[PDB]
RNA sequence: CGGCCGCCGAGACCCCGGCGCACGGACCGAUUGGUCCGUGAUCGGGUAGGCGGGCGUGCCGGUGGCGUAGAAGCCGGGCCGUAAGGUCCGGUGGAGCCGCCGGUAUCGCGGAUCCUGCCGGGAGUAGCAGCGUAGUCGGGUGAGAAUCCCGACCGCCGGAGGGGCCAGGGUUCCACGGCAAUGGUCGUCAGCCGUGGGUUAGUCGGUCCUAACCCCGCCCGUAACUCGGCGCGGGGGAAAG
RNA sequence: CAGUUCGCUCCCGUGACCCCGGGCUAGGGGUGAAAGGCCAAUCGAGGCCGGAGAUAGCUGGUUCCCGCCGAAUCAUCCCG
RNA sequence: GGUUGCACCGUCCGUCUUGAAACACGGGGCAGGGAGUUCGCGGCCGUGGCGAGGUUAAGGGGGUUAAGCCCCGUAGCCGCA
RNA sequence: GGGCUAGGACGCUAAGCCGCCCGGUGGAUGGCUCGGCUCGGGGCGCCGACGAAGGGCGUGGCAAGCUGCGAUAAGCCCCGGCGAGGCGCAGGCAGCCGUCGAACCGGGGAUUCCCGAAUGGGACCUCCCGCGGCUUAUGCCGCACUCCGGGGUUUAUCCCCGGAGGGGGAACGCGGGGAAUUGAAACAUCUUAGUACCCGCAGGAAAAGAAAGCAAAAGCGAUGCCGUGAGUAGGGGCGACCGAAAACGGCAGAGGGCAAACUGAACCCCGGGCCGACGAGGUUCGGGGGAUGUGGGGUUGUAGGGCCCCCGUAUGAGACCCUCGCGGGUGAAGCCGAAGUCCGCUGGAACGCGGCGCCGGAGAGGGUGAUAGCCCCGUAGGCGUAAGCCCGCAGGGUCUCGGGGGACCCUGAGUACCGUCGGUUGGAUAUCCGGCGGGAAGCUGGGAGGCAUCGGCUCCCAACCCUAAAUACGUCCCGAGACCGAUAGCGAACUAGUACCGUGAGGGAAAGCUGAAAAGCACCCCGGGAGGGGGGUGAAAAGAGCCUGAAACCGGGCGGCG
């Protein structure tokens, strides 16, 4: 007994069309279980200078800095997620936050800062 | 519940379906005019209607009440 | 005229129909002064009407 | 449509048929059903069937037909229910079961009664349907499993709507699909005794 | 032609086994249906048409299943079904899909000078001829030259196959780089493709005037107008006056 | 070559001639040295759109299977 | 099972038609699309509830996420001479 | 086996037939769906000379389209909101911006070309021009079509200040004009049908609307709308067809203003000031409108309307409007929100299987490398604010009534009604509306109850005006599906109202799918070669309209025939 879209359909078009600024809530990843806890934040919307690791894929419990975060396509790049490239270099393997967990944050703002400490947890 | 073209068939591929020549199924005609034409008609037409007591006479003769002077009685 | 339409047709050389300064299409009839699309010259309104022509488009465009 | 679509005959003299095309492109038409773009033929119309009666008298003989089904063990185990509680058909069980609107709380009233085994069968997924038609809706869903029926504590429990397959009612607004849907009576019942008693008053 | 005898020769008729129908009997089910036995010599062609049973398709609901250790779909094979159609294997494919039961319909295709889409023969044929019938040798360039360029040589044209322009077209102009496409054939050329660039006005014409004529306001008509003719008043009308 | 063309031959060729540009007249209306000709590959009443999925006793087509029965092509009436 | 030889029999299909192998009409081939439908009203049929009565419609209360079902309204229709 | 003669031999049988297999062609099929379609709930519910809708042309680093904007040109500024990457669709190269907080979202503001109702005049989307202001000039600012309202003056009706009009709009609505094919198997009355189509016009709802009603004669006291009455009465070649209402049950509910009698400038508009929270209100001062009558009274029914009296007697008490502090809820579409990413195994990748474990006033639905209640958006629950909206709390201001006594108030005109012709309707003698001719009454009166007239009986006041709400729609948002799914469904899943056609009116397509990641093809061999082949991807029947990849059909090969 719920208010619903039983329309897949219509959610699709909700996802494509959204605002920039709503794609940053489908950006967040999970904290590592022990800072998940500390802070009680499930989430938070992954940042370039934050640290993470990435664990699902071929890549399970590898980590890296995440490079690139890009809304439009709804993946990030993270160092050494990576593909060997046709000539010669090492490439990102672009990959979505699903898959991905963020291991240690950063703060030198206080936007994020203020969040995360106060209503979020 | 009969599927209707479960009958018709694909199966009878009578294509006639129920109809008979190809020729017949068409406009007014086989009808002998629209609705209850042919009633009136001193002509073929319809005279004999398909009504058991056939057609009754035309001329509804006699008259008409004021509803106002009926009283209902029960 | 009936046959021999190569031999004819010199004229449509002749311009009569044009880009039109309220509608932009290809009807404002420099001769008559009258747009047969929209219905500028003729009228202080624009040629609508219940077949349509006008409307088809804005529905369409919708 | 069809009158967005104008349609033009296009006439004799050139061994084709006279069925009509549109002026330009020989296309699709309209006053066609042979064509593509053409009419159907007899498109849906919203002056379609909707309703079918089933009289007040012939409702609730219907309502109470379907209650009758539950006693049996017959029924009872073709309806697909296992049943560990056998000469419980259908359980009745204190008033203070409907004030119960926590999930967690009517949780292991049921393990205890030996009905939360027959939650774990409405686990097991009954509409990841075939055919496309899923896309639309109506899919990924759960299936049915026991019916609860309460006395007060609203017209629904807050925490029993929670539970898979379980679908809530009062005895003023039970109909027959919640008791007995897809024309599969002897779904098990789960009754409070204020609802039997106020039942026992048949009324319509 | 008048007799006769032996044979040949149907799905008929006889005969074994099976199948359906009709009827009786029994049983089974929650409905429809099914089964078992008996009787039929006097039941079994079939268009219009009437009836009755099954099959399949799409989606919905309940129920109960399947799938990356390989779904649907596709192609060939195996098996079952009077049959409509079901089912299994191999190859291919790489995400969704069945059965049962109750429903429902923009529900099953051989034809409609059907509609649309794709494709073969025709053919390597006709056309690439007919009108005043045109090219040719050296040489240059280039991967490729009968048709690009230079010279020589041989012609047509001569109020036009030449010169300047109005309309109309609209970058077709001009340079450089090319040839997949386009050019009634090739193409290194081009009007194609790619990329850049170019139309400069006191004294040319437009613009001005006014014609045949037009419109507008006003007056008036009309049920009324984006309609209608007069009379006033103004304004517009020749890129060959 | 061409949805009305070509060559020879032939008529007219200072005219009731031809031609350009402007401008006027619109569908039971115009226009016609008047043929029912012409009014934009459409004329014994143009084209476009709508009515309109007109209606036709008339042509064509009408799609799964199986089982059972199995025709009449006559009569009376009818602008039939 | 494929293909082919051999024996025997067989003058398409569909439609028009009294008669079609036709010198009647239609079709190159293939794929897809393609035709007994909806409302009202009447006459039938099967099936089901109720019962000399029977059924609600319109509606608003109520319930629900919504909604159906539930219970409530009985106007009117038909039946009861 | 050799030689010789003869018979029959399959051995390399073109052309060609069939069956399968491989490749090609082609784009069917399935699955996929950022699209439709219909329903429901709300919203939208108008805009414009303060220049709209529609159209044209520019505008980006590179810009061909779409989308957005407008010379300040995919934008400028403020505030609030989310807040850590962005730079539209559009994954490139390059460069840029942003905590003095972007992109984005809301509200407000700046700029907003030309044409267009287009208003100074004409035009083929351009051009010209008469005033006046101002800077020395260029530059730049304001103006002159046609009503009404008021002035100016040679009162040339010539010019000036004020307010307006036009045109558009998705359907709906209201008022006018008005067919035919067809049906009646012909067809003229009839029917289609007041339909199609055409004109005028308004709003967010319209219209209707407080009885000159109804008429089961009984009983009712506005009007829409729905069900029903009823396919009834009734009309009609009395043929085909045509066709109500009253009433009932419901829904939603609301009543008010003039003319006149009697008063007669007591009045309205404009500008300025005072008093007052610069507001409401009241006061005063200069013009204009106004007796051809502004304004007061009053309105189905008359209350005596005038003038009287008697008693409560402006005694008494609301009811209505404005301001301003405070508090409350709604409202910048934003916030917060539970619980596994554990083991073993398969795989390119687990969203799988198997095993363990967990939350719920909360197992909806996408997405993610596959099929996820516990990975991420989210959910039951509660909450936020500027403008804006609604309410009460402190004041100020405005403001109501009831009887009988004389002619009772006079009480609506080309109307009512009659007569003549239509239109229309079901409307019959008994519809409604027009036209033509005639034509009342002073409530001491008139109309109505389905022919006329006369009597009784019962009801009710036309000819003046307005009216919320309940009822229409689908432009827009959301939610919904016994709907469709790319030769289908919207014209159109996209470069669509495009390409294109047509002088024009108008007509009008097709065109969806890589993969985990673009790694979108380097390096090496070959090739004139932008062509093409081998090697290079988890997998290239994943290699560039790239998922699958049918049939017709085309090559080759295999079997068989020849």
């Amino acid at each position: 007994m719920k208010i619903s879209s039983k329309q897949p359909r219509k959610q699709r078009k909700f996802l494509y069309n959204a605002p920039l600024h709503v794609r940053q809530k489908l950006m967040s990843a999970p904290l590592s279980r022990e800072l998940r806890e500390k802070y009680k934040v499930r989430n938070l919307p992954v940042r370039v200078g934050d640290k993470v690791r990435i664990m699902r894929g071929d890549y399970k419990g590898h980590e890296g800095k995440v490079v690139e975060v890009d809304l439009k396509r709804y993946r990030i790049y993270v160092e050494g997620a990576t593909l060997r490239k046709t000539n010669g270099t090492e490439v990102f393997y672009p990959i979505h936050p699903s898959n991905v967990m963020i291991i240690e944050l950063n703060l030198e703002d206080e936007k994020r800062k203020k969040i995360i400490e106060r209503r979020a947890g | 519940m009969i599927r209707r073209r479960k009958k018709v068939r694909k199966l009878r591929g009578s294509h006639t379906h129920g109809w008979g020549c190809k020729k017949k199924h068409r406009g007014g005609g086989s009808k002998g005019g629209r609705g209850m034409a042919g009633t009136g008609k001193r002509n073929k037409s319809k005279w004999t209607w398909t009504i058991k007591y056939a057609p009754d006479h035309l001329g509804k003769r006699g008259f008409s009440r004021p509803p106002e002077v009926q009283r209902e009685v029960r | 005229m009936g046959s021999g339409t190569a031999t004819f047709g010199k004229r449509n050389s002749t311009p009569t129909h044009i880009r039109c300064r309220r509608c932009g299409r290809v009807s404002y009839n420099v001769k008559k002064g009258y747009c047969a699309a929209c219905g500028f010259g003729r009228s202080r309104r624009l040629r609508k009407y219940r077949w349509s022509k006008k409307w088809k488009k804005k529905k369409n465009a919708h | 449509a069809g009158k967005r679509r104008v349609t033009e005959n296009i006439g004799k003299g050139h061994s084709m048929a006279r069925v009509e095309r549109l002026k330009t492109p020989p296309r699709y038409a309209a006053f066609v059903p042979f064509a593509r773009g053409g009419r159907r033929t007899h498109p849906p119309k919203v002056e379609k069937i909707i309703w079918e009666d089933i009289n007040k008298k012939e409702k609730r003989l219907a309502l109470m037909s379907a209650i009758a089904a539950t006693a049996n063990y017959d029924l009872v185990r073709a309806r697909g229910h296992i049943i560990d509680n056998v000469p419980q058909l259908p359980l009745i069980v204190v008033d203070d079961l409907q004030k119960v609107q926590k999930t967690r709380e009517t949780r292991e009233i049921f393990k205890k009664l030996g009905i939360w085994d027959d939650i774990v069968r409405a686990k097991e997924k009954s509409g990841v349907r075939a055919g496309k038609g899923k896309m639309r809706g109506r899919r990924y869903k759960k299936a049915k499993g026991p019916l609860i029926v309460v006395g007060k504590n609203e017209g629904i429990v807050l925490g029993a709507r929670n539970h898979p397959g379980v679908d809530v009612v009062v005895v003023d607004n039970l109909g027959v699909e919640h008791l007995a849907p897809g024309t599969h009576p002897g779904r098990l019942t789960v009754w409070t005794v204020s609802a039997i008693e106020r039942l026992r008053e048949l009324y319509g």
